[PDB]
């Protein structure tokens, strides 16, 4: 099987650089040229440039000309992409894709997160179940995971036991620069007596693991 | 592979015909009158010069050959290992043609965008397809097609 | 530069129906240099069609493509659930390769009114000096829903964010979480907090609301 496997996620401050990489296998590296498509969160694909793995020729989108260099290493069959003087809006999943188009070969993509926010763990506040969150035999409760950087937070319920009624919402980049996210679970409401509900929010980048009980209160 | 020699890239490879050769199984004269005149449009190619107009016509021809020989049927009809070598060669030429285009060599800028010529090649393959369907993809039907593409594709080359 | 403009932005069909995606180039492209991709959440693009018609390997017969000059079309003859995804076209006969802005093909299903819940702030956050109030719309269709925050009947604005889920794999519905955030100083200078949801499948807008101290 042909496969392109790229490097891990990156988080950088503005003005820094990234050298994302993309390793080829299943074919002769030098025989096909590679290009880089980029995709900001919730937006389209954007073609950046193209490199002849064989001869080292390059074409670039004007947008990035003279700020990005693409290079390759034949010995390690790895194509690189350097991106300098990084901006907040370089936040995007970067892909390496292989020619020819008919080949259909792409990589899993590398996520670069450019921001002037600093690594930070999230506050975890309980969304308390009340009458104002009940509805005839079941009630919703949750956890607000607020003001963390960077992504991702992982969130589980009752140390992962009772969990097949959960909905965790996709994070939102606050205007401040920190991310935020809520996890709601709907449970049988009479169970708000016995069943203790704890959400477990783990944010590994800030070494953070918070456990929060969500206690009821009916208005 | 970097379009640094465009004369190379606007031709079809010799390795292509060679692989098609090896792919044969049953004889050629075994399939007596089990063959069509597929009306390939030779007009669309081999003009000594003006191999500027040609790049996209060769591009779609190869994309076509690929699509024809990439079906579940083709996979049944032909050897797994030759087909993989075949796709690699076909892939190479597309990769090479696409190289020239991405660096402003052989970029079609004419009103029709050479589409009339493309449609021609396309109709030629819709018939090849219709033939294999009509002949329930028999060994013969396939051998006729294999020999036909080989003849066809040769017009795009140095021979 | 050759700007591909895709249409519609979102196509809403139920499985079995026929999709017709459109792609339109700011100028003519040779059909040989036009492709189509299908992307699903958290995944790389996936080539459907190359050279304008030709199906990639593994791509099923129900997928077809046509077009020339400036206009091009992908057609999914009989939509399976597998297929609901974002679709992009790409040209690749010229200097910057360009993509269309994409069309979401999402499952159309019967209209479904949302279940609305509101959650007050927690003491822990209040101590910290902020008040976040979370409203929750559970399991609704269509995706279009209006959530208005009302602090003592003042229409709130610019001081909340929301996130919608992806269309659910089981019941094809959506859910939403608007969060209104205020400083403790602001929050305390007002009494009634209301989350007023309004959505196609509701006869009148549903308000959920509470009063401080009373929570
Ligand atoms: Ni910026
Ligand atoms: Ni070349
Ligand atoms: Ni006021």
């Amino acid at each position: 099987q042909v496969q392109l496997v790229q490097s891990g996620a990156e988080v950088k401050k503005p003005g820094a650089s990234v050298k994302v990489s993309c390793k080829a296998s299943g074919y002769t590296f030098t025989s096909y040229s590679i290009s880089w498509v980029r995709q900001a969160p919730g937006q389209g694909l954007e073609w950046m440039g193209w490199i002849s793995v064989y001869n080292g020729n390059t074409n670039y989108a004007q947008k990035f000309q003279g700020r990005v260099t693409m290079t390759t290493d034949t010995s390690t069959s790895t194509a690189y992409l350097e991106l300098r003087s990084l901006r907040s809006d370089d936040t995007a999943v970067y892909y390496c894709a292989r020619d020819p188009i008919a080949a259909g070969y792409w990589g899993q993509g590398t996520l670069v997160t450019v921001s002037s926010a600093s690594t930070k763990g999230p506050s975890v506040f309980p969304l308390a179940p009340s009458s104002k969150s009940t509805s005839g035999g079941t009630a919703a409760l949750g956890c607000l995971v607020k003001d963390y950087f960077p992504e991702p937070v992982t969130v589980s319920w009752n140390s992962g036991a009772l969990t097949s009624g959960v909905h965790t919402f996709p994070a939102v980049l606050q205007s401040s620069g920190l991310y935020s996210l809520s996890s709601v679970v709907t449970v049988p409401s009479s169970s708000l007596g016995t069943q203790t509900y704890i959400c477990n929010v783990n944010h590994k980048p800030s070494n953070t693991k918070v456990d929060k009980k969500v206690e009821p209160k009916s208005c | 592979t970097s379009c640094d020699l465009p004369q190379t890239h606007s031709l079809g490879s010799r390795r292509t015909l060679m692989l098609l050769a090896q792919m044969r199984k049953i004889s050629l004269f075994s399939c007596l009158k089990d063959r069509h005149d597929f009306g390939f449009p030779q007009e669309e190619f081999g003009n000594q010069f003006q191999k500027a107009e040609t790049i996209p016509v060769l591009h779609e021809m190869i994309q076509q050959i690929f699509n024809l020989f990439s079906t579940k049927d083709s996979s049944a009809a032909w050897d797994e290992t030759l087909l993989d070598k075949f796709y690699t060669e076909l892939y190479q030429q597309l990769n090479d043609l696409e190289a020239c285009v991405i660096q402003g060599v052989g970029v079609t800028e004419t009103p029709l965008m050479k589409e009339d010529s493309i449609l021609a090649v396309r109709k030629y393959f819709q018939r090849i397809t219709l033939y294999l369907k009509e002949k329930k993809y028999s060994p013969c039907a396939w051998e006729v097609v294999r020999a036909e593409i080989m003849r066809s594709f040769s017009l795009s080359t140095n021979l | 530069e050759i700007v591909l403009t895709q249409s519609p932005g979102t196509l809403s069909l139920s499985p079995g129906e026929r999709a017709t995606l459109s792609c339109r180039a700011s100028q003519s492209v040779s059909s040989t240099y036009l492709a189509w991709y299908q992307q699903k959440p958290g995944q790389a693009p996936r080539l459907l069609i190359y050279g304008a018609s030709s199906r990639a390997t593994g791509i099923p017969d129900r997928f077809s493509g046509s077009g020339s000059g400036t206009d091009f079309t992908l057609t999914i003859s009989r939509l399976e659930p597998e297929d609901f995804a974002v679709y992009y076209c790409q040209q690749y006969g010229s200097s910057p390769r360009t993509f269309g802005q994409g069309t979401k093909v999402e499952i159309k299903r019967t209209v479904a009114a949302p279940s609305v819940f509101i959650f007050p702030p927690s003491d822990e956050q209040l101590k910290s000096g902020t008040a976040s109030v979370v409203c929750l719309l559970n399991n609704f269709y269509p995706r279009e829903a209006k959530v208005q925050w009302k602090v003592d009947n003042a229409l709130q604005s610019g001081n909340s964010q929301e996130s919608v889920t992806e269309q659910d794999s089981k019941d094809s519905t959506y859910s939403l979480s608007s969060t209104l955030t205020l400083s403790k100083a602001d929050y305390e200078k007002h009494k009634v907090y209301a989350c007023e949801v309004t959505h196609q499948g509701l006869s009148s807008p549903v308000t959920k609301s509470f009063n401080r101290g009373e929570c």
